[PDB]
């Protein structure tokens, strides 16, 4: 048939590392290209790199393929993982007439190197009213899991790494917040399992 | 325009025998522009179920065509190649000659 | 098999 | 001489059944371009192309879509009567040639986000609000964590931004890179999305520095119907803000 | 024992008579394996011989959809062309073109070549170094310059290095049987009285694949130019090829005269006399 196969969903690994995402197709094609995308959170897309089905292993700069044709697999490895590389990467065949078969796409995410973890909750209240207020879970190292809300009335979103440019220095935060009467901060991340040192304050 | 002539040979795939099936051949070559008529003739009748080349060229860009026909010939059977192209006044007529 | 049409206006 | 591909509209929010055209082009004479639609959590899928002006050939998802090309410049992609399952997010690709060299480039557009709607009697814009930095935050780390929210809207066509002291900012933010549902059991649940800034503890303690989060909704359009009560929900800025504040 | 894979194509327009005619074939060395031909009922590729109909019809399909960019590209070029030589709507005008590859007998690529004609005369040629372009007149450097633009001439090279060669072999191991084999030339000699002063003899090869062939006279050794007729090498339809060259000799010396053959199936040379 016609598929392209990214058999990984997704794929961690941390920055400065290498990573190689597979992909595998079948085809009744006989002479074709091989093409990979990166898919920014924005949601732009944006060209890599193209193998040919007759061509040597297609490489440039920290891009290269393992076309091994036989086993009809085109595995992208990027070299030197930087934070802008996390990103959705998508295998996609093409003919000799510009028709196009995408694979479903691999997730990539970048893990920074948080060197002095100091995992925290904190309570933030709004700029305006007094009822409103948010909890932030931040500070904590790459190995910590940010769980999804089991609880329908409470908000917790992914973990998310920003980069204070100007200081070299990153971390990691999710936040939670209600509306409910009894939600508190020191129970808004429960459904996690956090370092046993998260800071509370008093 | 450059205009070619088409130039003409009618002959057999294999050599002539009374009573034995073999393909009549009339071979169009170097001429252009590529329009052109041609018929195969048996007694100078025009034969029904002719078929012919796809049309190519040479080197030069001239093209060619085969057109071709099964038959049996015999002794008194006539077969003849007929032929018009915008280079030709008139239908040019050549004659197999099988002792050639 | 054929060449890609393409690059080949006059 | 910039090389991009321009679609129009980037967002696009409708009622089934009313036809309409998508255009697409680039400036590049580039003889290639294609159109695609991504479904969320999913790769993008070849709907038309074209190998050049006046030909065209169906991709795999062509039923409901037409496109012409009776120049380089223009792709236009075509719904004559659309359905809610035409809802995805469509990329229109351009290259020089149909099967570029290995320096050449395919170029993309930035999407359309379309979805087909029976009415569009529950489309939202957002609330937004700003939430300031906690004391204990600053004694702890001497950094302050700024955390915008955007609530309540429908659909999730937003695009959210930093502004301090009037320049936009991408230093020390991080957006989440999808809005979640507020009611997860609903198909037309509304949506939220949050962001945080990060600055220095001495950043936030000047009263002069003025920090504002900004979200784009793209809604209705002056044109759309509306015979609902409450106000119109059009294609808007709502912004919050907040400022520096002395120890 | 090196192998070639050539397209050939022809469009023409037709003032007087709807949108032009495309037609298309294909050979490996010299037997033809596809043709188009956009009168036809098909407007699809077609196979022309058995080794290609193994093909699915997914290929079909993708050189269908080849063919018909090449030839929208050919109805643009006419009008074009028209318009370069101040030409007229109601003339009759011929594009051509033959590209293609040759490999050795391993398989690897030896040379390449793209060459287009206008009205049965040269217009812009592919350079053997597969980097560089020859117009053949003003016209045509007006092409040079936008093909040098597009870098065309490494978008031929590709497929002429690439995917022509990679075609090439798999068509010859898929035609293996027919497609590798050398068949000699069956020679004989005929002789004709012209007057009783002169005669024709006449120096047949038959039944040779492929079709280059050489057939030289001699007269006591000398090579004999002066006289020689010699036909254009033809098709059998069966696969094979026939020429033959005649010269006229004076009554009574046939037996000076000899007829040289030089084909690839042959281990040497043969020799022909008139005995």
């Amino acid at each position: 048939a016609q598929k392209v196969t990214q058999a990984q969903s997704s794929v961690s690994m941390p920055v400065r590392k290498a990573v190689t995402l597979n992909c595998l197709y079948e085809t009744s094609w006989w002479s074709y290209y091989i093409f990979w995308y990166k898919q920014l959170p924005s949601k732009e897309m944006i060209f890599l790199i193209r193998q040919g089905s007759d061509e040597q292993n297609a490489k440039s700069g920290r891009y290269s393929v393992n076309f091994k044709k036989a086993a009809k697999s085109v595995a992208l490895t990027i070299s030197a993982l930087q934070l802008e590389d996390s990103a959705k990467y998508f295998c996609a065949l093409g003919d000799t007439a510009g028709k196009s078969t995408f694979g479903d796409g691999t997730t990539l995410t970048v893990k920074p190197n948080i060197q002095n973890p100091d995992p925290a909750v904190y309570q933030l209240r709004d700029s305006k009213s007094s009822d409103k207020s948010v909890c932030l879970f931040t500070d904590f190292d790459s190995q910590t899991n940010v769980s999804q809300s089991k609880d329908s009335d409470v908000y917790i979103t992914d973990k998310c790494v920003l980069d204070m440019r100007s200081m070299d220095f990153k971390s990691n935060s999710a936040v939670a917040w209600s509306n409910k009467s009894d939600f508190a901060c020191a129970n808004a991340f429960n459904n996690s399992i956090i370092p046993e040192d998260t800071f509370f304050p008093s | 325009m450059i205009q070619r002539t088409p130039k003409i040979q009618v002959y057999s795939r294999h050599p002539a025998e009374n009573g034995k099936s073999n393909f009549l051949n009339c071979y169009v070559s170097g001429f252009h522009p590529s329009d052109i008529e041609v018929d195969l003739l048996k007694n100078g009748e025009r034969i029904e179920k002719v078929e012919h080349s796809d049309l190519s060229f040479s080197k030069d860009w001239s093209f060619y065509l085969l057109y071709y026909t099964e038959f049996t010939p015999t002794e008194k059977d006539e077969y003849a190649c007929r032929v018009n192209h915008v280079t030709l006044s008139q239908p040019k007529i050549v004659k197999w000659d099988r002792d050639m | 098999i054929l060449d890609t049409a393409g690059k080949e206006e006059y | 001489m910039e090389a991009q591909v321009t679609q129009n509209p980037r967002y696009l929010i409708t009622v089934t059944g009313k036809k309409l055209t998508v255009t697409c082009s680039q400036n590049m004479n580039h003889e290639y371009m294609s159109w695609y639609r991504q479904d969320p959590g999913l790769g993008l899928r070849q709907i038309y192309y074209s190998m050049n002006v006046e030909v065209t050939d169906k991709g795999d998802v062509p039923e409901g879509y037409k496109v012409s090309r009776k120049e380089k410049r223009n792709f236009p992609l075509i719904l004559e009567s659309p359905s809610p399952n035409q809802t995805s997010l469509y990329f229109c690709a351009s290259s020089l040639v149909s099967t570029p060299l290995p320096k050449e480039t395919q170029y993309f557009g930035p999407g359309t986000r379309l979805l087909v709607l029976e009415d569009l009697k529950n489309v939202f814009p957002p609330e937004v609000a700003v939430f300031e930095p906690s004391e204990a935050e600053i004694s702890h780390t001497q950094k302050a964590t700024l955390v915008c929210l955007a609530t309540g809207f429908y659909p999730d066509h937003v695009e959210l931004s930093w502004w301090v002291n009037g320049k936009e900012v991408h230093s020390g933010v991080c957006t989440d890179p999808q809005p979640l549902k507020e009611q997860p059991a609903l198909n037309d649940s509304r949506y939220a999305l949050s962001s945080r800034l990060r600055v220095s503890a001495t950043f936030w303690q000047n009263p002069r520095n003025h920090f504002r989060c900004q979200v784009q909704f793209y809604g209705l359009s002056e044109n759309d119907e509306w015979t609902q009560d409450r106000a119109k929900p059009v294609t808007q800025i709502v912004s919050a803000e907040a400022w520096g504040r002395a120890d | 024992g090196s192998h070639s894979m050539r397209y050939f194509f022809t469009s023409v327009s037709r003032p007087g008579r709807g949108e032009p005619r495309f037609i298309a074939v294909g050979y490996v060395d010299d037997t033809q394996f596809v043709r188009f031909d956009s009168d036809a009922a098909s407007q699809k590729m077609e196979p022309r011989a058995p080794w290609i109909e193994q093909e699915g019809p997914e290929y079909w399909d993708q050189e269908t959809r080849n063919m018909k960019a090449h030839s929208q590209t050919d109805r643009a070029n006419l009008g074009t062309l028209r318009g370069y030589y101040n030409q007229s709507e109601d003339g009759s005008h011929t594009i051509q073109i033959m590209y293609g590859c040759d490999v050795g007998p391993d398989g690897r690529f030896l040379r390449g070549y793209r060459q287009d004609a206008y009205d049965g005369k040269d217009y812009i040629a592919l350079n053997e170094d597969l980097r560089s372009w020859t117009a053949a007149d003003m016209a045509a450097q007006i092409t040079k310059r936008k093909w040098e633009a597009v870098h065309a001439a490494e978008q031929r090279r590709v497929y002429l290095e690439g995917r022509c060669v990679d075609g090439l072999r798999r068509y010859l191991e898929n035609g293996k049987e027919t497609l590798q084999r050398t068949d000699p030339p069956k020679t004989h000699m005929t002789h004709h009285p012209i007057s009783d002063h002169e005669a024709t003899l006449r120096c047949w090869a038959l039944g040779f694949y492929p079709a280059e062939i050489t057939l030289t006279w001699q007269r006591d050794g000398e090579d004999q130019t002066q006289d020689t007729e010699l036909v254009e090498t033809r098709p059998a339809g069966d696969g094979t090829f026939q020429k033959w060259a005649a010269v006229v000799v004076p009554s009574g010396e046939e037996q000076r005269y000899t007829c040289h053959v030089q084909h690839e199936g042959l281990p040497k040379p043969l020799t022909l006399r008139w005995e």
